[PDB]
């Protein structure tokens, strides 16, 4: 085949990485992260998560290629509060988040083994 | 003959002068991407 | 498709289809002409979009999910011959399988997947490498001589060799001789065919475009229940052209969907494609006009315009992009001029 | 001809007119999102 | 972080190939995400490798492979302790991941007899292939309980090959998709007016307005909010519709906490400090 | 530099020598010097050795050309 | 030519319908019945049935069919 | 022994064609001028 | 190699070992069958 196998889209090297910590130069006290083998999956809800933190100024995503699979984010924030702890407080968050849906999901699907009417 | 491979019925001329046969190149088929920039082609990889 | 028996016929160029299915919106008058017993494709969901703006000029998008179940799957169908004819009056071909010591002129190949006969054994994996038929011949026999034995002797190289652009498998090898006095062979190669990107399709409507593109189920956009389409067409391509009867057929195919009953597509009748038709779909529960909303495949919006979904029939042409292909950086040169080969 | 040949039609060209149209008011949520695929940015947000 | 959105889950009906679900209080963008994941994420058993022994039928080789790995396994016996075949660093293929088919069948008879999935045995122990009279123990089937039928064998053939069956997800190839197609739909009343719908009479009711009879013609709301999202996964038949979506939800979190610790790593790599 | 019969190398005196058709080179196995001067391919002129006339036409195209003999009527 | 199992387009069963199909077909002469019996009921559905051709009898038709 | 190669300063090495190769990109036939621009590479799969 | 060709008239196998013009007992004409590779094929399911 002269594309690439169907393992390939998700699955890294082994002299690649994943997420990657780097610094911009150009406004000052900011971070351009670097996610490798990711779709819009996951960029679509950091962006969510830095919004509605007031704490935050700027928040975006962009990919360098459609049919690739790499994503970026580049955040800035106040030059008080660190960009590091912006998206690591997120990414808590949101598992937090989903970690209560799961359990409000088992005690609906087991509050009617007979039926509700 | 002799006349017939330089006057330019497919001889020297035509067949060679005017139309021959180069290296390194490539030719498939085009498919539209405005997502790429003004100047990056298209390269598959079976041809790189 | 084109005929029933294809396990008898071996033609160089035979494409067939794993699931002929007939034309939904068809004609009374092809049913006299065998069309709907063997068609020439499916009938894919065309849904009328924009999606990224990949499909510009003569090419649409695609699903990579639905090339995964069994869409527009084809096997390429190639058969090959070679006459075992004379070479003179002593010289002739022998059909047997050398070694590397005992013959000259094997260029680099080896015999690894060979016969003791001289042929190739069907379900073999055959590459651009491999030999298909392996075949010897002599000329000088008794002018090379003088302590000139050895193992080789004048054992000449003239095996088959595949050239290299198949990677397929051997399917059928058939042995037989021909009016001409002569036992040859006859094998075909089984290779398998994907809508990959770049291969030139056609439409029924005369709208052709090739696979721009193809993503996934999940970057698609989908409407209400979940009904993702199949091929993405410009909808800028129906008035450059004017191919307002690209809209009948994704129209009428949603009508019948809904009813389940083969409508006529007469372009001479009394029945009113334009107000009945567009009444009648209402019934079911959709829209009279036949235009839908989608949802974002990718932040959930809604779509501010319609996308007008449909089923529409297809087609696809015999020309392969793996194929056509020709690249070279240093090989063969020929001696006459000091040019490259022919192709 | 002292004219250009770079056209901008087809899907490039209706989207165009369209995003400058009246009755178009992007919300704060589509800003940043459309900044960041700037391929160039000085990295000011412009006022409201 | 301190003020955030808690989630709202109401089960509507749930049944055995379908199942609908109301969310609620919840962002945009988690309603498109958890889309992706009740497709292309559940871990499905599934034929992977074949091999073809003998066959004289009308229908070559490459024509019963496809349509082996298209047949839906059911994955209800905890799909999740199987390793995968590239972390498993064993000898190619193991009892502990693949799973052995094999299949025999021999038509002597001069009428045409149907070959099923039933004549597809295993060499592996007791576990449960596909749905063929075999789960189904309540005599309340459809007319004969099949799900695919492999080709019609004529007087004079024969059908003998293996197969395996690996570990694998939908986002490899489309044969692992347990879920048919996902539903989804919110605010039938067009709230948030992100269209225009041109002559609302035209425009039918559906099914999820009925809660909401309103008949002002598509009713303005300048301040809207995404609110109460509707589902209806109905799947395919290769897990049980409730369980599907109890088997993204925690593989869902273990691809989150896998950046989680990638994002620590690289900050002990780098001479950044968070502490 | 004249006893070249089908391998040599200016550095050690080569045995063996194979003839790639995917490239047209001499790929030397236990160096790789090439001997250079490429002509026409071995694989690529097959259909045009030997046998090089279509389906036994010989009548011999040198003098006294007459199509005929065997298989030529 | 055999009926594929899950459709192109949402991914409901129907290749174990055709046989089941034919059968409806001779006690009931109604095509908008023996479609809502067998759990067709979106459109994308009734697509993949009705629009679909049996060729593999007459292909199983010929004697030459055992080497 | 691939691995283990002497290589000193002045050699010619064949080896791929990188990203940031400027090569041309006619049309064939060519009708105008601007029919014979270059462009940069970009490997991306498929033969498009 | 016992594979030595198959009629396909009377769908007989020969299984003889020499050079005979594709010749068969019984049956005289020339459609000759050929067995199946003996060897680990592997194939594929997507
Ligand atoms: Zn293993
Ligand atoms: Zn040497
Ligand atoms: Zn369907
Ligand atoms: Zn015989």
């Amino acid at each position: 085949m002269n594309a690439p196998p169907a393992f390939e889209s998700f699955l890294l090297f082994e002299g690649e990485k994943k997420i990657t910590i780097n610094k911009d130069t150009k406004v000052p006290n900011a971070c351009l992260f670097t996610i490798n083998k990711e779709d819009h999956t996951l960029g679509n809800i950091i962006k969510s998560q830095l919004l509605k933190d007031p704490q935050v100024l700027f928040a975006g995503y962009k990919v360098p290629h459609p049919l690739e699979h790499k994503i970026i984010i580049r955040v800035q924030t106040t030059p008080d509060y660190s960009p590091q702890e912006a998206f690591t407080n997120a990414i808590t968050d949101l598992i937090s988040e989903l970690s209560l849906l799961e359990e409000r999901f088992r005690v609906a699907i087991k509050d009617k083994q007979e039926g509700i009417e | 003959s002799l006349k017939q491979r330089l006057k330019g019925k497919e001889g020297r001329v035509r067949g060679n002068l005017m139309g021959k046969r180069v290296d390194f190149s490539a030719r498939t088929v085009i498919t539209p991407d405005p997502n790429l920039s003004i100047d990056q082609v298209g390269v598959p990889r079976s041809i790189a | 498709v084109y005929i029933t028996n294809f396990h008898v016929r071996m033609d160089t160029l035979a494409h067939v289809l794993y699931y002929p299915q007939k034309p939904l919106v068809t004609t009374r008058s092809m049913e006299y002409l065998r069309f709907r017993e063997l068609p020439a494709g499916i009938n894919s969901i065309v849904a009328i979009a924009s999606y990224t703006g990949y499909n510009q000029e003569d090419s649409v998008i695609m699903n990579r999910s639905a090339v995964d179940r069994g869409f527009f799957r084809s096997v390429f169908y190639r058969s090959y011959k070679e006459q075992e004819s004379k070479k003179g009056f002593d010289q002739e071909e022998v059909f047997e399988k050398p070694t590397r010591e005992t013959c000259q002129g094997m260029r680099h190949a080896i015999y690894d997947k060979l016969d003791d006969d001289g042929l190739i054994a069907p379900g073999v994996r055959v590459s651009g490498d491999d030999v298909i038929i392996g075949k010897t011949v002599t000329l000088p026999e008794n002018e090379d001589e003088l302590e000139s034995t050895n193992r080789r002797y004048t054992k000449r190289d003239c095996s088959t060799f595949l050239r290299t652009s198949e990677t397929g498998i051997v399917d059928q090898v058939m042995v037989t001789l021909n009016q001409e006095g002569y036992k040859f062979c006859k094998i075909r190669v089984r290779s398998v065919r994907i809508p990959q990107i770049g291969d030139k399709f056609a439409s029924r409507h005369g709208q052709k475009g090739t696979c721009g593109i193809q993503y996934r189920q999940e970057d698609m956009p989908f409407t209400c229940e979940g009904i993702t389409p199949d091929i993405i067409i410009n909808p800028h391509a129906i008035p450059s052209r004017m191919t307002i009867g690209h809209l009948i057929e994704c129209l009428q195919g949603k009508v019948s969907a809904n009813k389940g009953e083969i409508g006529d597509a007469t372009p001479f009748n009394d029945a009113v494609n334009v107000q009945k038709i567009s009444n009648l779909l209402s019934d079911y529960g959709y829209h009279l006009r036949g235009n839908e909303v989608l949802y974002n495949g990718f932040t959930g919006r809604k779509i501010t315009s319609q996308i007008f979904i449909g089923p529409t029939y297809y087609q696809r042409l015999k020309h392969m992009v793996d194929d056509k292909i020709h690249s070279r950086a240093r090989g063969p040169i020929q001696i006459l001029n000091r040019q490259p080969m022919e192709g | 001809s002292n004219r250009p040949v770079m056209g901008i039609v087809q899907d490039t060209l209706t989207a165009v007119r369209k995003f400058t149209k009246r009755d178009v008011f992007l919300e704060r949520g589509e800003v940043m999102n459309l900044l960041m695929f700037l391929s160039t940015w000085d990295g000011k947000v412009p006022q409201p | 972080m301190p003020y955030a959105n808690q989630p709202t889950v109401r089960i509507t009906e749930l049944t055995d190939e379908n199942v609908k679900f109301i969310i609620e209080n919840t962002d945009l963008a988690v309603a498109n995400s958890i889309r992706r994941v009740f497709i292309a994420e559940v871990p499905i058993i599934a034929i992977d490798w074949v091999q073809i022994d003998a066959n004289s039928s009308v229908l070559h080789d490459e024509f019963i492979a496809h349509r082996l790995g298209l047949i839906p396994l059911i994955s209800d016996d905890i799909v999740d302790k199987l390793q995968y075949s590239r972390d498993c660093t064993c000898e190619e293929f193991c009892p502990e991941c693949s799973v052995e088919f094999t299949l025999d069948v021999r038509c002597n008879e001069d009428q045409t007899r149907h070959v099923t999935s039933r004549d597809l045995i295993s060499n592996s122990p007791r576990v449960i292939p596909v749905t063929s009279r075999n789960r189904d123990n309540d005599p309340n089937d459809y007319v004969e309980q099949d799900d695919i039928l492999i080709v019609k064998l004529r007087k004079g053939q024969e059908l003998r090959l293996r197969a395996y069956a690996k570990k694998g997800f939908g986002k490899e190839h489309a044969k692992w998709n347990p879920t048919a197609g996902v539903a989804f739909e919110y605010d039938p009343d067009n709230a948030l007016r992100h269209t225009v719908y041109p002559k609302p009479e035209e425009w039918p009711k559906s099914e999820y307005s009925e809660l909401d009879e309103d008949e002002s013609q598509a009713p303005y709301d300048p301040n809207g909010k995404p609110e109460r999202f509707y589902y209806n996964v109905e799947s395919c038949g290769s897990l049980r519709p409730e369980t599907i979506v109890l088997s993204a939800l925690s593989g869902l979190k273990k691809k989150l906490s896998d950046l989680q610790t990638q994002l620590s790593h690289e900050i002990q790599s780098d001479v950044l400090t968070i502490n | 530099l004249d006893a070249l019969p089908r391998v040599t190398c200016p550095n050690h005196p080569d045995a063996i020598l194979v003839e790639d058709y995917r490239a047209g080179d001499m790929i030397c196995p236990e160096c790789g010097l090439v001997v250079g001067d490429r002509v026409i391919d071995v694989g690529s002129e097959w259909r045009t050795f030997s046998n090089d006339k279509a389906t036994k036409d010989p009548s011999r195209v040198g003098d006294s050309q007459n199509p005929l003999l065997s298989d030529g009527d | 030519m055999i009926i594929p199992v899950r459709c192109f387009t949402c991914g409901k069963i129907v290749g174990n319908k055709w046989e089941a199909y034919l059968g409806l077909l001779q006690a009931e002469y109604t095509e908008g019945d023996a479609l809502d019996a067998l759990g067709l009921k979106r459109y994308c559905c009734r697509r993949m049935l009705l629009a679909h051709v049996d060729l593999i009898e007459k292909l199983l038709n010929y004697a030459p069919l055992e080497k | 022994k691939p691995s283990d190669l002497h290589l000193q300063t002045g050699y010619k090495v064949e080896r791929h064609m990188c990203d940031g190769d400027i090569v041309i990109f006619n049309r064939q036939p060519t009708l105008h001028k601007m029919s014979m621009m270059g462009h940069r590479v970009r490997i991306l799969p498929w033969s498009t | 190699q016992p594979m030595i060709y198959i009629c396909g008239e009377c769908h007989t196998e020969n299984e003889i070992k020499s050079r005979d013009p594709i010749r068969c007992r019984e049956c005289g004409y020339r459609i000759m069958y050929k067995k199946r590779t003996k060897r680990l094929v592997v194939f594929d399911a997507r």
